[PDB]
Formats: C-alpha cells, structure tokens, sequence
C-alpha cells in the first residue's frame, strides 16, 4: 500500500526529473499586484493571470543576485525538483519561465498566510493543533525522502496554510536530489542539525532534526535554541542540551528527545524502522495517518478568506520595480531553467 | 521566563535562510 504508492509516486517523479518542464508562461501574461513575502534575496508577488483571471504567487529571482550568492546550482535544483513532485501538502508549481533579468516560478497562491505569522500572533499552538501540522510534515518527508530528496529548510516561514487549514510546503530553494551524503552549509540557523554545523557531511536525517525543532517551536511558541546571533545559536545546538516548557506533555518531550537527538544511530527517522518510529510514537497515537493524507481530518484553524486576491493574512512589504534589461544576463548558467 | 527572553531578543521576526 504505502509501498505500491511510493513506487508509482517514484516513476512519476523520475519522468519529470529526467525531462523537466520549461518556459510555460511569460511575464506579460500576468498583472503583478502586491508583494507577499521576501527571502534572503528575491520576492514573491501575488499576481493575476490575464487570460484565466486566476491568482498566483510569483517568485521572482534576480539572476545576478543568484550568481553573486553562488546559488546557481541550488536554484536549478529548486525548479527542477519543484516541477517534478506531486503531494497534497506540497505547493504546486503552475508555471516557470525566465527573461533577460529574472527567473520566475509561478505557484498556486496559498491565501492563509505563513504558519509563522499565526504562530507569533497566537503565541503557540496547543499540542493537538501542533500535531495536526506535524503529521503533514512527517508524510511529506516520507514522500520526499523516498525520492532521494532532502528538503533542508523546514520552518514556519516556509509553511503556508491553505483555505482548508492544511499545510502547503513552499521554498524548495535548498532541496536536493542526493543518495548518501552532502556538505552544504545551508538552511536557517535555528533549524540546523548539529552535523550540518560541524561540517561533517550529512544526510536526510537533518530533515528529521528540523522537524523536532518545528514541533518544539509550534508547541512552545519559541525555538529550542535561540540567541541574538547565529553563532550563539550554533553553540547551543552543538551542546544539545534542550529544556522543555512546563506545559509540554510527557509524550511530546519523549518524541522531541528522539528527534533532537545529536546521535544519528538514535535519531528517529534515521533508524532501521524509518519513519514508523515517528508515526507509531505515543504522541501521534490519536493521529489517523490515512485520514490526514486524504485531508479528511477537521483542521484546528481555518483562515479568514475574503474573496480571491485577498492578502490580509500576509504582512505588508515595500514594493519595488521589477527591472528587465535589454541584455540577456547569465544566459548560459541558466539554460536548463 | 524563557518566553520573555525570546520576545526581547532580536530574532522574533521572519528568519532569513543562510547558505554560508
Ligand atoms: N505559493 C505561495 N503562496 C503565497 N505565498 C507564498 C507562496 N510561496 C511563497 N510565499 C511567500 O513568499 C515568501 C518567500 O517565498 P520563499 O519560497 O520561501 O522564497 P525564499 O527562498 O526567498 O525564502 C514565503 O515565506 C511566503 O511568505
Ligand atoms: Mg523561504
Ligand atoms: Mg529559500
């Protein structure tokens, strides 16, 4: 069942991986409305597709900034992987294309906003609320990992809540197709596994660490390791002593000690039983994994939505003109985009 | 409290990815 599912999931993925989609829209097919969010470099805008009238989220990447930050390969990774995957909690890439100055990835617009904003506004999530989101990340990582994909940037800022209150994972910027180990220092400081930090080489178990960080932060309202600067955070991660809010249930604490486990022979996700050590953990005992995949569970929270194009679940951002030069920049570098 | 210390810290807003 899971085996037949993942197997055919894999054949579908490989066909798209081997022959990616290219150039399925162009800039003037869309009206740009408002910025939805921004990252290290580059921004996401709410746009309206002229001919269909549908709204989308358009991620704009300046090729020159990509090159300068040395993210060419990661950007090619991002698009090649996002156009090939298919899972109920992964955001859909609807179009991609490039022009003289920029790379564009047009996704389904997920109007409920970032988990981040809700989390900070509300304070923290009760354990059943946190568990419901966590479950979706567990299933998503089972899917991804099965394709030899590592995700590498789990955090509430890259998690979107859809109109049904379910999660949509976005930002495949550091996603990578790798069998065995890899070495890139990347992710977000609060979420980095200690082996990433220690320059050891690392594998997919870093996504299970990050899940532990996510679950903690969701339930606590603050991360397990915080400080004012990254370097202080790394220190605390490397120590690995973790302390839990007084309100955490015994089950939750036990799960987190097994995810935020500095020892890879003992971290959940990374063992002989694989994801089942997580799915069968006591904290998830009330979770109907089939029902979650099927999206039949009642969400704990359903965002307010006032008609298409509403951005009220998102912060406001400074807008700025998207330039497009008359000279092609970095054409060769991004040919396969 | 831990909460109070986090909230007074400078990383309570959206966090940027690193690629150090
Ligand atoms: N499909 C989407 N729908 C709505 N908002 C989105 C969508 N994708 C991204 N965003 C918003 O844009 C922000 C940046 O998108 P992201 O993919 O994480 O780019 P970056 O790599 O620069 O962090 C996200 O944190 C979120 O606020
Ligand atoms: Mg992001
Ligand atoms: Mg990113």
């Amino acid at each position: 069942s899971v085996k037949e599912f993942l197997a055919k999931a894999k054949e579908d993925f490989l066909k798209k991986w081997e022959t990616p989609s290219q150039n399925t829209a162009q800039l003037d097919q869309f009206d740009r409305i408002k910025t939805l969010g921004t990252g290290s470099f580059g921004r996401v805008m709410l746009v309206k597709h002229k001919e269909s009238g549908n709204h989308y989220a358009m991620k704009i990447l300046d090729k020159q900034k990509v090159v300068k930050l040395k993210q060419i390969e990661h950007t090619l990774n991002e698009k090649r992987i996002l156009q090939a995957v298919n899972f109920p909690f992964l955001v859909k890439l609807e179009f991609s294309f490039k022009d003289n100055s920029n790379l564009y990835m047009v996704m389904e617009y997920v109007a409920g906003g970032e988990m981040f904003s809700h989390l900070r506004r509300i304070g923290r999530f009760s354990e059943p609320h946190a568990r419901f989101y966590a479950a979706q990340i567990v299933l998503t990582f089972e899917y991804l990992h099965s394709l030899d994909l590592i995700y590498r940037d789990l955090k509430p800022e890259n998690l979107l809540i859809d109109q049904q209150g379910y999660i949509q994972v976005t930002d495949f910027g550091f996603a990578k197709r790798v069998k065995g180990r890899t070495w890139t220092l990347c992710g977000t400081p609060e979420y980095l596994a200690p082996e990433i930090i220690l320059s050891k080489g690392y594998n997919k178990a870093v996504d299970w660490w990050a899940l532990g960080v996510l679950i903690y932060e969701m339930a606590a309202g603050y991360p397990p390791f915080f400080a004012d600067q990254p370097i202080q955070i790394y220190e605390k991660i490397v120590s690995g002593k973790v302390r839990f809010p007084s309100h955490f249930s015994s089950d939750l604490k036990d799960l987190l000690r097994n995810l935020l486990q500095v020892d890879l022979t003992k971290r959940f996700g990374n063992l002989k039983n694989g994801v089942n050590d997580i799915k069968n953990h006591k904290w998830f005992a009330t979770t109907d994994w089939i029902a979650i995949y099927q999206r039949k569970v009642e969400a704990p929270f359903i965002p307010k939505f006032k008609g298409p194009g509403d951005t009220s679940n998102f912060d406001d951002y400074e807008e700025e003109e998207i330039r497009v030069s008359i000279n092609e920049k970095c054409g060769k570098e991004f040919t396969e985009f | 409290t831990t909460y109070a210390d986090f909230i007074a810290s400078g990383r309570t807003g959206r966090r940027a990815s690193i690629h150090d």
